[PDB]
């Protein structure tokens, strides 16, 4: 905005190169980190889903193998941008344009082929039934960080809208509606045990 | 004789001899003590077992009979031959009721699907067919084959079909729907013969094999493939992998099948001999001298413990199991 | 997969990109008949929920309205109407001048 | 002699570095793709 | 330099150096002045410095300076210290990338990095399978910045071959000083090796237009792009021959204008003590697959070297065209008798001379023309075995229908001539109704 806005003023003729330059650099700026949230969204939810099942290795091998490389890949990628974190030096990065469409499609074509896994995982928690394949991916695979699971529960219980978490987010110390009604359980459930 | 460990013996019980051409296929009556051998003169003729006698002789096929097959009941009897035709036969009255056109070249296999209502084909023009018993249509069309189909089998329930080809690869396909179920691809020469696993050995293979129990309970349809690499491979259907290879023929492999019983496999090859694998071990048990000439196929009966092999010196022989 | 409303409706959901933090407004510019606007039955309703056939159900956030401008309801029913506040733009509220 | 010197060529390398160009190219790397995710492998870059 | 930086805290000396650079220069003249002659004419160059020079030089009474390094400390040093008698691993038993180190190997890969790492075109002559490739891709494994690209030249080839490697390898971008040619990829050197550089057909005005072309590459740095007429310039970018001796026949001799920018160095074919030191290692890592068999790792190499020699002493080019003999024939005895025995758990003495006497058949006997050529290769390999292996069952390893297959058995194994005859018979049997 800040730019456009000395793009309207007059006095921007002079300084009409620096400015388009900048313009630039944001531009390429944001089309890459927008890639790299939903790329880092998925690829935080899909590793949960592989490594803390240890059936998927044996009903879904080709498409294990296949996430063990793009894993492989992607935390090379992250290792090279904690080295450099600094914006322009991963911005900088020779392909990371590119490399990032390759795993933001290369995830997209391992979570459409966890349909059947998922279908399969419903049957243990009835409820689940209710919730759609992202967001059951999402619950599956967020599972150890149950704080963002809280947008969840409302899709499960009639007016459970959170659960009560103690400090150490460990124990289930009861639940809460959408009015701030909560209920506290006589015998909290250890997510832990 | 434990009733689930028998194999067969080097003494032959009965050597069979009255085909002109060498004997294609040979395959046991599911309820009657008889015994059914097609060869490439386009005869099928019928013996019995137990005391080793010709019977009768099916004729109407003009090229070479290619396989033959019973339906679960007995009754009926569906023969492909050379000459590009399926036929079914009255086993009662052991005349031809109806005769099958519509493959475009040799029709080299045919099954009969678990329910009998339907007959499932293949032939060298890359497709399989799927012919109505009762009125004799052709109602399906298996298409996706790059080579000659040479054998297609159902499953126990008759829910999947897998098929085998001069392409190097066996394809599992699905009977309701069509699809290609999984395409397995690792014999490094044509594929010959495909058998399914019964249930009676699903945790034999399953703890042969190291496979942890699935929360199903299924371990997952098992098949097996000879080809002309001399080796058999055991597939799992479900996840499409290669659960071991059995190595030790000579030649090319003409035909394999699991003991009754699920402990043991019996394949044979045109190295002359009858193979009985411990796939346990994943190691051969007994090598018998089978033939003078290649062998063709071979047949485990069901509850006796009989073994029968084809050969293409157009000589059958019955073993006795002991 | 998602369709057009579907996928805007979960978008704004999700707020990936802080989208509950603004004023979502989906406006229907259109004709209205019964084969669309009825699976806004219960969007319109106290429930507030759109329903998919696959079991999903989105909940309506409080900063989004569902807006339809039309010409004319000669072809909705009475379930649609009724389930809207309605406001009537005469040709005189534009005059020519 | 062309003929000849694509097989020269292609005894020799195993690949002949003209033959495939402009859209056969392309077309060549989407099939070496497919290939190659059939034998379990991942390959990217087209001088892979 | 390089030593300068490996040792901060003392840097080279003005005496040290003296004498480095003095020993190298000797080193250099005798690598340039003599590199592309052979043994005996390097050896009377050396003579002649050592009558000349007044530079320190080794002191051996009859070891040449050619076999003589030159230290960083500035002392000479000989080659055979680079040359451990290595055991190869069974599995890697005469492999394409695998190089029995030798003093003509290790001496060449060292002239070779001296060469390649200065971007400097060079060209390896010598006959075919002597080991200008090996010897060439054992030194650029030295240097990892580097990618080679093979280039197979004939009497048809035009610059065009060159053009299409550019097009494929290569891109032409535009920058201010005008057009680059440069390898796709970024600080890597590539390096073309052009295999028969001196195959091109002359024309009947004495001149090749591939060889003018390099020549034209090589001291102008470019070319020109004939679609818009626009100078291209290489930028890391190497090129690499090898060849024949010109004269050979169907090949010429290369202009003095583009010799003066390649060196040559020939590399001969390795004398009886150097294939005996090869192929006697690849042997022993052999014959560690059956125990019993260990022992006759020396005789059978012996052999193998005798017939190869007597071989290729009596078929020449003068006979027919296709009559040549190399180490590569020896390297594929040896891959076919690893591979005949490989799945071999035990095997006598006589089955080990019946793949040997099978292996040398199909080597030297398939491609004679004249009876009596064949004839002579099947008495002398008779009488080779029996030369170098007395005691052992005459008949049983030389029964002469030598047939081996693996139809009939899992393995490679010998076969009977009935049996395969009528194997083959079913098989035609089945052959007609599919094929
Ligand atoms: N020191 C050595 N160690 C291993 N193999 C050698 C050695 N010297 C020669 N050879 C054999 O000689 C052959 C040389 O062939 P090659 O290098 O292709 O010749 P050219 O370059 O003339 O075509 C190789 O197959 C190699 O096995």
């Amino acid at each position: 905005n800040s730019v456009s806005a000395m793009k309207l003023s007059p006095y921007y003729k002079v300084f009409e190169e620096d400015a388009l330059s900048w313009e630039d650099k944001l531009n390429r700026i944001m089309a890459l980190f927008d890639v790299w949230i939903d790329v880092q969204r998925r690829w935080v939810y899909l590793e949960g889903i592989f490594t803390g099942s240890a059936d998927i290795k044996h009903l879904l091998p080709v498409e294990t193998q296949r996430f063990q490389s793009i894993s492989t890949e992607f935390l090379a990628l992250m290792k090279k941008v904690s080295k450099s974190p600094l914006v322009m030096d991963v911005l900088n990065i020779q392909g990371v344009q590119r490399s990032l469409e390759r795993l933001a499609d290369l995830l997209g074509k391992i979570q459409k082929a966890l349909g059947e896994y998922l279908e399969r995982e419903r049957s243990s928690f009835p409820r689940f039934y209710f919730v759609g394949d992202e967001d059951l991916l999402e619950i599956i695979g967020n599972s150890k960080n149950v704080a963002k699971l809280q947008k969840h529960f409302k899709k499960m219980f009639a007016g459970v809208s959170s659960i009560i978490l103690n400090e150490d987010n460990s124990v289930v110390l009861g639940i809460s509606s959408r009015e701030g009604e909560e209920v506290m359980f006589k015998t909290p459930v250890s997510i832990t045990e | 004789r434990d009733p689930k460990e028998w194999i067969p013996r080097p003494p032959e019980k009965y050597a069979l001899s009255g085909h002109r051409s060498p004997v294609t296929r040979v395959i046991f009556h599911p309820v009657f003590s008889v015994m059914v051998s097609a060869s490439e003169d386009a005869t099928i003729k019928v013996w019995d077992y137990e005391t080793g006698d010709f019977e009768r002789t099916l004729k109407g096929h003009t090229d070479s009979v290619q396989d033959i097959s019973f339906d679960h009941s007995g009754k009926l009897l569906a023969s492909c031959s050379a000459d590009m035709t399926i036929k079914l036969w009255d086993f009662q009255g052991f005349e031809c009721i109806r005769t099958m056109h519509g493959h475009d070249h040799n029709v080299s296999s045919v099954a009969i699907m678990p329910n009998g209502d339907h007959i499932v084909s293949a032939s060298r023009d890359k497709t399989i067919k799927m012919w109505e018993v009762q009125t004799g249509y052709c109602v399906k069309t298996f298409t996706g084959h790059r080579e000659w189909v040479r054998m297609v089998r159902p499953n126990q329930d008759g829910t999947l079909i897998a098929s085998c080809s001069n392409d190097q690869t066996v394809r599992v396909w699905v009977v309701a729907t069509k699809e290609c179920k999984a395409e397995l691809r690792e014999h490094e020469h044509v594929v010959e013969c495909i058998s399914w696993a019964p249930e009676s050995s699903y945790s034999s293979i399953s703890e042969a094999t190291g496979s942890e129990t699935k929360k199903s309970g299924k371990p997952g349809p098992f098949l097996l493939s000879g080809s002309r690499d001399k080796t058999i491979k055991m597939w799992d259907v479900s996840t499409g992998m290669c659960l071991m290879t059995l190595v030790g023929h000579d030649n090319w492999v003409r035909g394999v099948l699991f003991h009754s019983g699920g402990k043991f496999i019996l394949s044979c090859a045109d190295d002359k001999t009858l193979r009985v694998w411990d796939y346990k071990n994943k190691r051969c048990m007994k090598t018998l001298n089978a033939h003078e000439h290649f062998v063709t196929s071979l047949d485990f009966h069901k509850t006796a413990p009989y073994v029968v092999t084809g050969s293409v010196d157009q000589t059958v022989k019955v073993w006795e199991c002991r | 997969t998602d369709g057009l409303f579907t996928h805007v409706l979960r978008k704004i959901i999700d707020s990936v990109r802080g989208e509950l933090q603004k004023r979502q407004w989906i406006v229907f510019d259109g004709d209205v008949d019964p084969e669309w606007v009825e699976n806004l039955n219960s969007v319109l309703d106290d429930n507030k929920l759109l329903t998919l056939p696959n079991g999903e159900r989105l909940s309506l956030p409080p900063n989004v309205r569902i807006m339809f401008e039309v010409q004319d309801l000669k072809y909705a029913t009475l379930a649609t109407v009724s389930r809207c506040g309605m406001v009537w733009f005469s040709e005189d509220v534009l005059s020519t001048d | 002699s062309g003929f000849l010197e694509r097989m020269n060529t292609l005894l020799a390398n195993g690949e002949v570095p003209g033959l495939f160009e402009g859209d056969e190219y392309a077309t060549l790397m989407t099939q070496c793709k497919e290939g190659a995710q059939k034998e379990g492998l991942m390959l990217d870059s087209h001088e892979e | 330099a390089q030593y300068n930086a490996n040792h901060p805290d003392f840097p080279m000396q003005i005496e040290q150096l003296e004498r480095y650079i003095q020993r190298y220069l000797v080193y250099a003249i005798l690598w340039s002045l003599s590199g592309d002659s052979r043994l005996k004419m390097r050896a009377e160059l050396g003579e002649y410095i050592r009558r000349i020079t007044t530079v320190p030089l080794p002191t051996a009474p009859n070891i040449p300076i050619i076999d003589y390094e030159v230290s960083i400390s500035g002392e000479w040093s000989p080659w055979q210290a680079k040359v451990p008698q290595i055991e190869v691993e069974t599995h890697k038993v005469a492999a394409p990338d695998v190089v029995v180190p030798t003093l003509d190997t290790v001496r060449h890969e060292a002239l070779l990095y001296t060469w390649l790492a200065e971007h400097k075109p060079l060209v390896l002559c010598g006959p075919p399978g002597s080991g200008k490739t090996m010897t060439l891709f054992s030194a650029l494994r030295a240097l990892p910045d580097m990618e080679v690209v093979g280039l197979n030249f004939s009497s048809a080839t035009t610059p065009e071959l060159l053009l299409k490697t550019f097009d494929h390898y290569c891109e032409y971008r535009r920058t201010p000083n005008g057009v680059v040619l440069a390898p796709v990829q970024l600080g890597k050197w590539l390096v073309l090796f052009c295999d028969e550089i001196n195959l091109p057909d002359m024309d009947k005005y004495g001149t090749q237009r591939v060889i003018s072309f390099i020549r034209q590459m090589v001291e102008h740095g470019g070319f020109y792009r004939t679609s818009d007429q626009t100078w291209v310039k290489l930028e890391r970018i190497q090129f690499v021959g090898a060849c024949n001796p010109p004269t050979d026949p169907g090949r010429k001799p290369l202009s003095h204008r583009f010799l003066r920018h390649v060196p040559v160095v020939y590399v001969d074919y390795p004398g009886p003590a150097s294939l005996t030191q090869i192929y006697g290692t690849f042997n022993r890592a052999m014959l560690r697959l059956i125990p019993s068999l260990r022992t006759y790792a020396e005789p059978l190499t012996a052999a193998m070297v005798e017939f190869y020699t007597m071989s290729q002493e009596r078929f020449t080019q003068d006979t027919q065209p296709h009559y040549i003999y190399s180490p590569r024939e020896m390297t594929r005895w040896v891959r076919g008798i690893f591979e005949a025995l490989r799945p071999l758990e035990t095997l006598p003495v006589e089955g080990l001379i019946r793949i040997w006497a099978h292996e040398a058949l199909r080597l030297f006997q398939d491609r004679l023309v004249e009876d009596e050529e064949r004839r002579w290769t099947d008495e002398n390999i008779d009488t080779v075995a029996l030369k170098h292996f007395p005691n052992i069952d005459r008949e049983k390893a030389m029964s002469r229908p030598i047939l081996y297959s693996n139809w009939l058995s899992k393995d490679y194994i010998p076969v009977d001539q009935e049996e395969l005859r009528d194997y083959v018979k079913a098989r035609l049997k089945v052959f007609y109704e599919e094929e």
